[PDB]
């Protein structure tokens, strides 16, 4: 078979969320649901209840908290082939936070780096949410899409996301800024000898 | 009680043969199927197959056939799963799970996977071990240290040997197109904190036995 699952579901606390695993001939087959909190092993699963329309199986969470936030996978078993099939996965986001703004910090090369004949610019982004940013570098007001390294937004202990970006260039190009976008609201920095 | 305890993380070079173990305790080992499933970095779950500890019969997923082999020991109640010629696209976390969840009827006779192992993180890379290259960053005021080019991504940064713990923020690492990791850690201080005390960053990178202490001054 093949189970189709919605990529993402967003729900505010104290509400009710439904996740829909969709397949065919899900008649006598029973779908199992798995909860996987980030960085942990998944566990099989009084608010959690399940259903099966024969073509659609649904996992329902009534009165959502924060500890309910996770990836949820559904799975069955094709008797005919003997193969276990899993869903695509759903990132359940529980909107328990208010908009915020990134804190960009740009640092120059440590001189010694030039002594080793390199140039690396670090742009540090912290305390931002929702969790995506479109970083873009620039050399003297001109775009730079060459030697850019960025990361996946990562959750802090304090529940906000943080990311960093490094610009890998040469000292030659150095004495010869940082622009971070978040929901339109672009934040800038400075680069100078 | 009932649990499966897996082996420790693996970092191996391609062409190697990673074998992961899964110890079964808390129940009669020979009673239940044990499945293996893998999870690619930040992706979903993909079934690899199952093995019966009793008979030793196995069943591998179509995609996972001829290169992966599942085994059982019994004498010590442990199932193994082996990639004999591992590749870079094999980097993922591997879970074993027990099928102990009872069945409803005869229309769907399949034991559900209730107790899962802790997972074993296997990283396959042709990159070799490299000690870090720490650089000091000049500057509320922000300080910090930039640690570049190192492998693997297992390391730790502290400040003035455990002193500074307040305004410290250590960022996660980036994986570059070279296969080497990089990170930076920064401290936010009151704007006149440099003159009173000079700060020092401490970097511990166990896989290369490298420890560096770097003084940070403008």
């Amino acid at each position: 078979s093949a189970l189709t699952q919605p990529p993402s579901v967003s729900v505010a606390p104290g509400q009710t969320a439904t996740i829909t695993c969709g397949g065919n001939n899900i008649g006598r087959k029973r779908v199992d649901w798995f909860q996987q909190k980030p960085g942990q092993a998944p566990v099989l699963v009084e608010r959690f209840s399940d259903s099966n329309s024969g073509t659609t199986a649904t996992l329902t969470i009534s009165r959502v908290e924060a500890g309910d936030e996770a990836d949820y996978y559904c799975q069955v078993w094709d008797s005919d082939s003997d193969h276990v099939v899993f869903g695509g996965g759903t990132k359940l986001t529980v909107l328990g936070q208010p908009k915020a703004a990134p804190s960009v910090t740009l640092f120059p090369p440590s001189s010694e780096e030039l002594q080793a004949n390199k140039a690396t610019l670090v742009c540090l982004i912290s305390d931002f949410y929702p969790g995506a940013v479109t970083v873009a570098w620039k050399a003297d007001s001109s775009p730079v899409k060459a030697g850019v390294e960025t990361t996946t937004p990562s959750k802090q202990s304090n529940n906000k996301y943080a990311a960093s970006s490094y610009l890998s260039l040469t000292p030659e190009q150095w004495k010869s800024s940082c622009q971070v976008t978040h929901e339109g609201s672009t934040v800038e920095k400075t680069v100078a000898p | 009680q009932v649990q499966l305890v897996q082996s420790g993380a693996e970092v191996r070079k391609p062409g190697a043969s990673v074998k992961v173990s899964c110890k079964a305790s808390g129940y009669t080992f020979t009673d239940n199927y044990i499945h293996w499933v893998r999870q690619a970095p930040g992706q979903g779950l993909e079934w690899m197959g199952w093995i019966h500890p009793n008979s030793g019969a196995t069943k591998y997923a179509q995609k996972f056939e001829g290169w992966v082999t599942m085994t059982r020991d019994t004498s010590i109640s442990t199932v193994y799963m082996e990639l004999s010629r591992s590749r870079s696209d094999d980097t993922a976390v591997y879970y074993c799970a027990r099928a102990g969840l009872e069945p409803r009827s005869v229309d769907y006779y399949f034991y559900g996977l209730d107790v899962w192992g802790q997972g074993t993180a296997v990283t396959v890379s042709s990159a070799s071990t490299k000690g870090p290259s720490v650089f000091p960053l000049a500057p509320t005021a922000a300080l910090g240290c930039l640690v570049k080019d190192y492998f693997p991504e297992p390391v730790t940064v502290s400040w003035n040997s455990g002193a500074l713990t307040s305004g410290v923020h250590t960022f996660p690492a980036v994986l570059q197109s070279s296969g080497l990791y990089s990170l930076s850690s920064v401290v936010t201080v009151p704007s006149s904190s440099l003159g009173t005390q000079t700060y020092i960053c401490n970097v511990n990178h166990k896989p290369s036995n490298t420890k560096v202490d770097k003084r940070v001054e403008p």
